[PDB]
């Protein structure tokens, strides 16, 4: 789990305008920045002897 | 042959040989390698992976 407090914020709110739907989140001052880059991949391989 | 005195003679010879050899070798090999990779930077939390 988190070994520190992650709810505290310093000053003026920093917007987090990103995501699937139209919703605005908050970024705590403890976290420098969080992106919503949702990369995805999968692999497949076969071989015969 | 027989004349004044009799003389007898007899000889017989027979030889038979039969040799045989048989060899057969069979080998079969096959190899196939198929790999599939897919990377999508779509931008959806679920749909990009889906």
């Amino acid at each position: 789990s988190t070994p520190f407090d992650n709810e505290f914020y310093n000053g003026l709110c920093n917007r987090d305008r990103d995501g699937n739907t139209l919703t605005y989140y908050r970024r705590p001052w403890n976290v420098a920045s969080l992106i919503y880059e949702t990369k995805g991949e999968k692999n497949f391989r076969t071989e015969h002897y | 042959y027989e004349d004044k005195i009799n003389v007898g003679g007899g000889l017989s010879g027979d030889h038979c040989k039969k040799f045989g050899g048989g060899k057969t070798e069979r080998a079969r090999k096959a190899m196939a390698v198929e790999d599939i990779i897919s990377r999508v930077r779509g931008g959806s939390s679920g749909w990009s992976g889906g």
